[PDB]
């Protein structure tokens, strides 16, 4: 229609439907005024977001020690990059969409208008496709940004897409064409679900306290942004060698007998038999007898002797293998040298020697979790319990500089390393040198075979374990803390002085402590934080500063003179330092409310002057103009961070709060107002129905492509290879152009 | 308030066996090691061994390996040391000492009052 | 098999500083010997003073310190009191056993 309803503030330009030239004259005024307001809103919403940054940031005082007597004192602010902090920043930039929907309903006598709901659905398309496409491209070439936290991304992105699906449900599925009171409130009450999940995710899903911390300079004067990062000649027969060597776990030892000399075209018979030395048959090795036949043309024959494995520590032991009874079928063959081989068995059943890698270690306070390796040296036999604890030194830590930890490390069989995780508290100190200690106690062998328990003379209680090791049942020692059935437990419990010697060697293989049993941990300041503060001090009455900054290279002159009216006007906003950011917060949200009252009028009168629908002018123009604050917030996090969580999450967080507060509050107020009059609140579903389904179909394509860029050929959601970088960006811009073109046609009934 | 209280003075004949007790109170008995130490006049002191009552793990010196047997009764929070085949050298004073299990800390924190054993006929 | 050797006795006056020596037969006392210093009062009262060559037991007076001097462990008493008259033993940790010293009969005049 060509008839314009009177706005909240702006009067109707009269007379209506004047001519064709006057429509061009009037619409040019409305378009330029609306674009100038969009320029103003981006300036004030930037300052509104910076005030939110100060409210949610802790203020720290930095002492800067110097070799001279004078030491300068500086105060900074650390803004933690959490999901709970980012969902408030996504809330701050969505104030133009949220306020416009509420103002339009309440301003126009609680009647559903096309401009507000469409600029929220149309903002989702601009946010999901255009902003994400730009974040893919701004990452420098050769660098990727990957979503580290994919469980959180799935839950949040589903909730944002469901927000627009749920909007379809209340308009078309449940009581179509009418919004009920419970429908309006339930839309609003999904917003606290976003808030609680953000708090839950920081506590348990992310463990933000214990991630590696990185610091970057914020956009404000003294703000420092802290985020997550990645934590840094007749024939004769004789043995080949004459002395063979083997481990105990070899299974069999290989001996090579050689017939050499004489004539090969003959048959040679030789007998072999093992004889006990230091190692005894049936206990350390398998007794073996046999006869070796040398065929014509055959020179060497391998024989194999079984080596019996066990669990008990022993010294190096040896046994003898002899050759005898050389014979020839049908002198010619004799017994050569060496005629006897000595096989020496190396034991490997030492339970271990436990030590630290180095005696002194240096960690930064931003490490989060530090992992200290405890090494097991010269043997890894049996299960060994190694107690450990933390000792306070200069770092008095009970949550102050670190978290006290103690316990027992259980080294399994054939396991040679385990780690100790100590939680180091980050305090944002410019200069720090604190010391605490980590010590390991006497190791105890808690799991062994039955015969080893005889040799170690263990007098405790054992429960038989289902595990088997070297063909014997494995027994585990009962601790006092454990309460067993007491029928399950077994007490395994004049020696010949050879068995006494067997016990003495067996105790030589019990677990002991190594060179470094105490670790000194020196907590130091972060190099990244120290360098960040050093960046600040190089380049860093406040009422007066804003007005001097308001008025100040040809391209810069164009932008300066365009926005000089806005910068001077918004220099009357209180400085963010007053009332801990709240003085700036109250005044900024009032001005945002004022300029989106004008935008609602300027967009309304622009459409009806040229016949453009409020659905079309909200999707194309108002949706793009109010997402300028969201675009710069995502772009900075895409480049300056290390991951893509904050950049993509700002898009997802914006999309959710647009529906839940922008439409939830506006339709709650309208439905309640009509219910007090005993009347229904009627919203025409047809315009919004096709828009929200077109978004969700296009959103799954966007989410699908983002998940497809996780392959190692691409490497991450953002950045990546340059040829794939353009294709992802051009596809997502194509999805937005397809959305706004199809939505415009459906508005005009062109299907 | 850690206290280790031992049994009284004991006289035993040569070639016999004897059991000595040390009741520990004021701390968690099963989570700490117990040191057993021997004192003779003019021969300094000799470390007999140690026992961990939680697992009943033991440490001994080669000389006292067969001579002394270290046991625990965690229900009554008592540690026992049994000497077998007594001789004239065994007349001494025996002590129990608390150890936390870590070598950086003191290995002989709290001592018992000492039990004197006399082996004579 | 090692033998730990100490001086037979030490004699000091109240308020002075005394140093007690723990020597190892096999060589130089290291931090892997974990030198312990314990105290025997009259009538068989034993107290553990220092363990781990440096660490001092809670409740021990602050005048007792342990250190490594040269090739031997040392107990330093700064401002010795009249109540410090006792017999001091040093225990050194070898691979699998503790060896105790002879015991210094430290006496303080009164
Ligand atoms: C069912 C819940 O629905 C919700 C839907 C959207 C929501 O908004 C946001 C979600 C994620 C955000 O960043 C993710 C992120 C950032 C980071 F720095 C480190 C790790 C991260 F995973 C930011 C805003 C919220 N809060 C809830
Ligand atoms: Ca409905
Ligand atoms: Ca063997
Ligand atoms: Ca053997
Ligand atoms: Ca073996
Ligand atoms: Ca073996
Ligand atoms: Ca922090
Ligand atoms: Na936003
Ligand atoms: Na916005
Ligand atoms: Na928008």
């Amino acid at each position: 229609s060509y008839y314009c309803k009177k706005g909240v503030i702006l009067p109707i330009w009269e007379p209506q439907d004047p001519s064709f030239g006057d429509k061009i004259a009037r619409a040019t005024v409305y378009f330029v005024a609306m674009v100038y307001m969009f320029l103003g809103v981006s300036i004030i919403a930037d300052r509104f977001m910076s005030s939110i940054e100060v409210i949610t940031s802790q203020e720290k005082e930095i002492t800067i020690k110097k070799p001279n007597g004078e030491t300068t004192k500086t105060t900074v602010r650390i803004w933690n990059e959490t999901v709970s902090n980012l969902t408030l920043m996504a809330l701050g930039s969505s104030a133009p969409e949220i306020l416009l929907s509420v103002i339009e309903v309440c301003g126009h006598n609680f009647t559903a208008g096309d401009l507000g709901p469409s600029t929220i659905v149309g903002s989702a398309a601009f946010n999901m496709f255009i902003i994400i496409a730009l974040c893919v491209y701004v990452v420098p070439d050769g660098e990727t940004r990957k979503i580290k936290h994919l469980r959180v991304f799935f839950v949040t992105a589903a909730w944002s897409i469901f927000a627009y699906t749920w909007l379809y449900i209340i308009l078309s599925v449940i009581s179509p064409g009418v919004v009920e009171v419970w429908e309006g409130l339930l839309t609003f009450f999904f917003f606290p679900i976003c808030v609680v999940f953000a708090w839950v995710a920081d506590r348990r899903l992310l463990f933000y306290k214990y991630v590696y911390k990185r610091y970057r300079a914020g956009k404000q004067r003294g703000m420092i942004i802290e985020h997550e990062g990645d934590r840094p000649p007749v024939s004769k027969i004789f043995f080949e060698q004459g002395t063979y060597q083997c481990l105990e776990n070899c299974g069999t030892v290989a001996l090579t007998i050689i017939r050499r000399g004489g004539d090969l075209t003959n048959t040679v018979f030789v007998d072999f038999r093992t004889e006990d030395g230091t190692a005894n048959a049936g206990s350390d090795y398998e007794f073996t007898e046999g006869t070796v036949v040398f065929k014509p043309g055959d020179t060497q024959k391998e024989i194999r002797v079984g080596i019996i494995d066990d669990d008990i520590f022993e010294e190096d032991e040896n046994f003898l293998v002899h050759l005898s009874n050389v014979k020839v079928s049908s002198t010619l063959a004799c017994l050569g040298s060496p005629s006897t081989a000595t096989v020496t068995i190396f034991d490997d059943d030492h339970a271990g020697i436990f030590t630290f890698e180095e005696p002194v270690t240096h960690v930064s306070e931003s490490i989060g979790i530090m992992e200290v390796k405890v090494l097991r040296t010269s043997g890894a036999r049996g299960n060994v319990i190694v107690p450990y604890k933390t000792i306070e030194g200069t770092a008095r830590g009970g949550g102050e500089d670190f978290e006290d930890t103690c316990g027992e490390l259980e080294f399994q069989n054939d396991e040679i390393v385990k780690t100790i995780s100590v939680k180091v508290i980050d305090d944002e100190e410019y200069e720090k040198n604190k010391t605490f200690f980590l010590e390991i106690g006497e190791p105890r062998l808690v799991e062994m075979s039955e015969k080893k328990a005889l040799l170690l003379n263990e007098l405790g209680g054992f429960t038989i374990t289902g595990k088997y090791l070297f063909g014997q049942p494995v027994f585990r020692k009962v601790h006092a803390r454990e309460h067993p059935i007491l029928s399950t437990v077994i007490t395994i419990a004049p020696l010949t002085s050879k068995e006494e010697e067997e016990r003495r060697i067996a105790e030589m293989g019990r677990p002991i402590l190594g060179e470094h049993t105490k670790l000194e941990v020196i907590i130091e300041e972060s190099y990244e934080f120290k360098s960040t503060v050093d960046k600040l001090i190089k380049k860093t009455n406040s009422w007066r500063e804003q007005f001097i900054e308001a008025i100040t290279s040809c391209f810069d002159y164009v932008m300066h003179f365009l926005t000089v009216f806005w910068k001077v006007l918004f220099a009357f906003v209180p400085p963010t330092e007053y009332w801990n950011g709240w003085a700036c917060f109250i005044v900024s949200i009032l001005m945002i409310g004022l300029l989106t009252a004008f935008i609602g009028d300027l967009a309304s009168h622009f459409g009806c002057t040229i016949g453009l629908k409020d659905s079309v002018t909200a999707v194309v123009f108002v949706a793009l103009g109010t997402s300028v604050p969201d675009t710069f917030a995502s772009k900075v996090a895409a480049t300056q961070d290390q991951y893509a969580d904050a950049s993509i999450g700002n898009v997802t967080g914006s999309n959710a709060v647009n529906v839940f507060l922008g439409i939830g509050v506006a339709w709650s107020i309208a439905a309640i107002y009509h219910a007090a009059n005993g009347e229904q609140f009627k919203v025409s579903p047809g315009t919004l129905a096709f828009s929200v389904t077109l978004f969700t179909i296009f959103a799954f394509i966007n989410v699908g492509v983002l998940l497809y860029r996780r392959r190692p050929e691409i490497g991450g959601e953002l950045g990546g290879p340059r040829t794939a970088k353009l294709l992802t960006s051009c596809l997502f811009v194509l999805l937005w152009l397809l959305y706004i073109f199809f939505s415009s046609l459906e508005a005009y009934c062109h299907i | 308030q850690v206290q280790l209280q031992q049994s009284g003075a004991e006289l035993a004949r040569p070639g016999a066996s004897v059991k000595l007790s040390c009741k520990a109170t004021g701390y968690s008995f099963t989570s700490y090691w117990m040191q057993w130490v021997k004192q003779r006049p003019g021969q300094g002191m000799e470390w007999i061994g140690a026992i961990y009552p939680g697992d009943v793990t033991s440490r001994y010196t080669q000389k006292f390996k067969g001579k002394a047997t270290l046991t625990a009764d965690k229900s009554s929070s008592t540690a026992f040391m049994q000497l077998r085949s007594l001789a004239s050298e065994d007349s001494a004073v025996y002590y129990c000492a608390r150890w936390s299990g870590y070598y950086g800390s003191s290995s002989f924190d709290y001592w018992g009052q000492g039990t004197t054993l006399t082996v004579s006929s | 098999q090692a033998v730990v050797t100490q001086e037979s006795a030490l004699t000091t006056s109240p308020g002075e500083t005394v140093t007690l020596t723990c020597r190892s037969s096999t060589g130089a006392v290291t931090t892997s010997n974990y030198a312990n210093w314990v105290q025997e009062k009259p009538d068989h009262l034993f107290t553990g003073l220092i363990g781990g060559t440096n660490n001092r037991v809670p409740g021990v007076p602050a005048r007792f310190s342990g250190s490594l001097i040269g090739d031997k462990a040392a107990l330093t008493i700064t401002g010795a009191q009249t109540e410090d008259e006792a017999i001091y033993f040093c225990a050194l940790w070898y691979s699998n056993h503790w060896v105790f010293g002879g015991g210094t009969k430290l006496t303080v005049l009164g």
